[PDB]
Parts: C-alpha cells; structure tokens; sequence
C-alpha cells in the first residue's frame, strides 16, 4: 500500500 | 530477495492545465498497480492479480492517499520552480522512488525514499533512514522543511514496518508467481555475415526474476569487448528475454561457449552452438 | 534539463513463426523527459490498437515504456517501430528483425 501522504510539500 | 517499490511522476504542463501525476507499484519485478491523475475519474487500479480481491475499502483507500499525493505534487512542483526562478512557460520533473528490501532471511534489510528534479538527483533519505543528503542549495530547503516536521521518524515507521507487513502480504497472495523463479530457456543461433564470418547469438527466454548474467567465452576466457550484449528486455506476459552476440570465424565456432546465470537455474549454464 | 535520448528494441514475445499469432514488442528505455510518441508500423503504415505498459522509470531515474500489439508474421510482411521524442530532430525508426 502508498506511504500514507502525510509527509511535506518539497 | 524481495523488494516493494512506489515510483511516482509528476509532470507540470506550461502555463494552464494541472500537472500529470502518475504512480506505479512494484513487487520485485511484477507491476501490481497504478494511479494516472489524467484519468476519467482516476483510481488506485490493480495490474496484478494477487491485490485484485483486496475489497473497495482497500482501493478506495489507495485512491484516496493517491489524489492527496496529487495535490500534494501540484504545490511541490511550484514550490521548486520558484527554487530554480523557472519560468511558468516550461515543463518540469519531479520523480520520487520508495520501497523496502527483504534479505535472504525473509526479513527486513533496507529501507529507502529518494527524489529528483528534471532527471537529476535532489534529495534522499540516507540508509539508517533517520535523515537526508541534498543535492543542492535548493534541496537544503526542503531538507529543512522536513526536518521541521521531523518526517524522517514517520518515513522510518513506513519503510521498515508497514512496508515489511504489507510485501510479506502480497508475497503470500502471489506465492504461485511471485516466489517462484522461471530459469531462462536458453538456445544458441547461427548468423552468417559472410562465409568467412557467423554470429553467435546466445539467448536467454521466458525467465523471471529480470537478474540473468549472459557471457560468451572464448577457449574459456571472457569475450567482454567483442559481445554486443541486448538490454533485457519484458516479453510482456510478466517474463524476461536477454542476448549475447559475438562475431566469429567460419570453423571455430566449437571454441565458443556461452554462459547464463539465474536464479532458477541451481548451478550456471553452459551452451554452445549445436549445428 | 537532463535529456536523454531512447534506446530502442523490437521483438516479438515469443519465437517468429509465420501464421501463428504472437506479440510485437517496441521496448523504449533510457529516455527523459517523458513525453515520448511511439507507433508500431506495418509495411510502412500505423498500426491502430496499440497498447502499452504504464510509465516506470530505473535506478538512474530514465524512463521506460513497453508498446505492444497482437500479431501474425508472414515471410513477406515487415515491421517497425517508430519513436519520437523531444531529442531527436526526428523520428526513429527500428525495423523489425525476427533473429534479434
């Protein structure tokens, strides 16, 4: 499954 | 031994119009989905089918986390234009590829997430997956935009916990693919250029996975300059195809011998031409 | 701006036979940017459904695509596939060979 897109704008 | 990999493409288009988001999954060298923002009404799709019965809640999950990376893209890709002062009229890049690797023990060997802009390295999360290299000035900045949310723990968590349970989960959904090798079928042909003159080709069919070392030698010793060696290459229903070719004198082809390695081969092949 | 130009191979899924169907392969690599126009051709003319996989790049973030198509060679029929690309002043043409 995706990597949850909690993670940051570049 | 076993890998699972994300990759994704952003693609902005100049002036108007919204980029083109595009992202595959991969357990080893099986595709089992893909998420294409140009789409009618886009969604997670399975391409294998071992994720194919995993239930709307599954998919509409994927679906969901895919169109947030969407939008998340769309600001990032503006965010690096302004980082290089590039204009609004060009097209840019921005690729991610992220995934786990288990070792032969079945078990959890490496995480990794890496990044770049128009085809050039721009950041990636270093192997002990707790901080960041940055290519350049403007990698620095994201660098720290991430470090101020502290990203790398939450990367950590993924790779080397949801990552590992979730390959381990589609390596049992596919145990009758996915974790059983097809050794090359291998024969060798006969090509002449003149009567003075044959080529060899050495092939190597229908194998998975996509590793294979292919090597004409000559009286046992390694032939590296004189072989044009094929890129290998998708048959297309999930295996491989990979040549060798050498260019040899008419009446010596018995001092050639080819060489194939794989890993559903228990021990290296060894074929010459048989006329 | 990193470009790369496409390398390029045709070939068909299984071994050429005539009259038996089979698959043509036009296997682009290595490209960038991603925005690429690849047709296969038979006897010189598109051959209209085409299919292909979806976009996945390598290690060293180059792209790749693999065209595809139901086929049944002949000993007379010739094919190729042609590529265009931002790279190249025009398109690329590969014919098919059944020894390759």
């Amino acid at each position: 499954i995706l990597k949850e897109p909690v993670h940051g704008v570049y | 031994s076993h890998s699972m990999r994300y990759f994704y493409t952003a693609v902005s288009r100049p002036g108007r119009g919204e980029p083109r988001f595009i992202a595959v999954g991969y357990v080893d060298d099986t595709q089992f989905v893909r998420f294409d923002s140009d789409a009618a009404s886009p969604r997670g799709e399975p391409r294998a089918p071992w994720v194919e019965q995993e239930g709307p809640e599954y998919w509409d999950r994927e679906t969901q986390k895919y169109k947030r990376q969407a939008q998340a893209d769309r600001v990032s890709l503006r965010n690096l234009r302004g980082y290089y002062n590039q204009s609004e009229a060009g097209s840019h890049t921005l690729q991610r590829m992220y995934g786990c690797d288990l070792g032969p023990d079945g078990r959890l060997l490496r995480g990794y997430d890496q990044s770049a802009y128009d085809g050039k390295d721009y950041i990636a999360l270093n192997e002990d997956l707790r901080s960041w290299t940055a290519a350049d000035t403007a990698a620095q900045i994201t660098q720290r935009k991430w470090e101020a949310a502290r990203e790398a723990e939450q990367w950590r968590a993924y790779l080397e916990g949801t990552c590992v349970e979730w390959l381990r989960r589609y390596l049992e959904n596919g145990k009758e693919t996915l974790q059983r090798a097809e050794h090359p079928k291998t024969h060798v042909t006969h090509h002449p250029v003149s009567d003075h003159e044959a080529t060899l080709r050495c092939w190597a069919l229908g194998f998975y996975p996509a590793e294979i070392t292919l090597t004409w030698q000559r009286d046992g010793e390694d032939q590296t300059q004189d072989t044009e060696l094929v890129e290998t290459r998708p048959a297309g229903d999930g295996t491989f195809q990979k040549w060798a070719a050498v260019v040899v004198p008419s009446g010596e082809e018995q001092r050639y011998t080819c060489h194939v390695q794989h890993e559903g081969l228990p021990e290296p092949l060894t074929l010459r031409w048989e006329p | 701006m990193i470009q790369r130009t496409p390398k390029i191979q045709v070939y068909s899924r299984h071994p050429a036979e005539n009259g038996k169907s089979n698959f043509l392969n036009c296997y682009v690599s290595g490209f960038h940017p991603s925005d690429i126009e690849v047709d296969l051709l038979k006897n010189g003319e598109r051959i209209e459904k085409v299919e292909h996989s979806d976009l996945s790049f390598s290690k060293d973030w180059s792209f790749y695509l693999l065209y595809y198509t139901e086929f049944t060679p002949t000993e007379k029929d010739e094919y190729a596939c042609r590529v265009n690309h931002v790279t190249l002043s025009q398109p690329k043409i590969v014919k098919w060979d059944r020894d390759m």
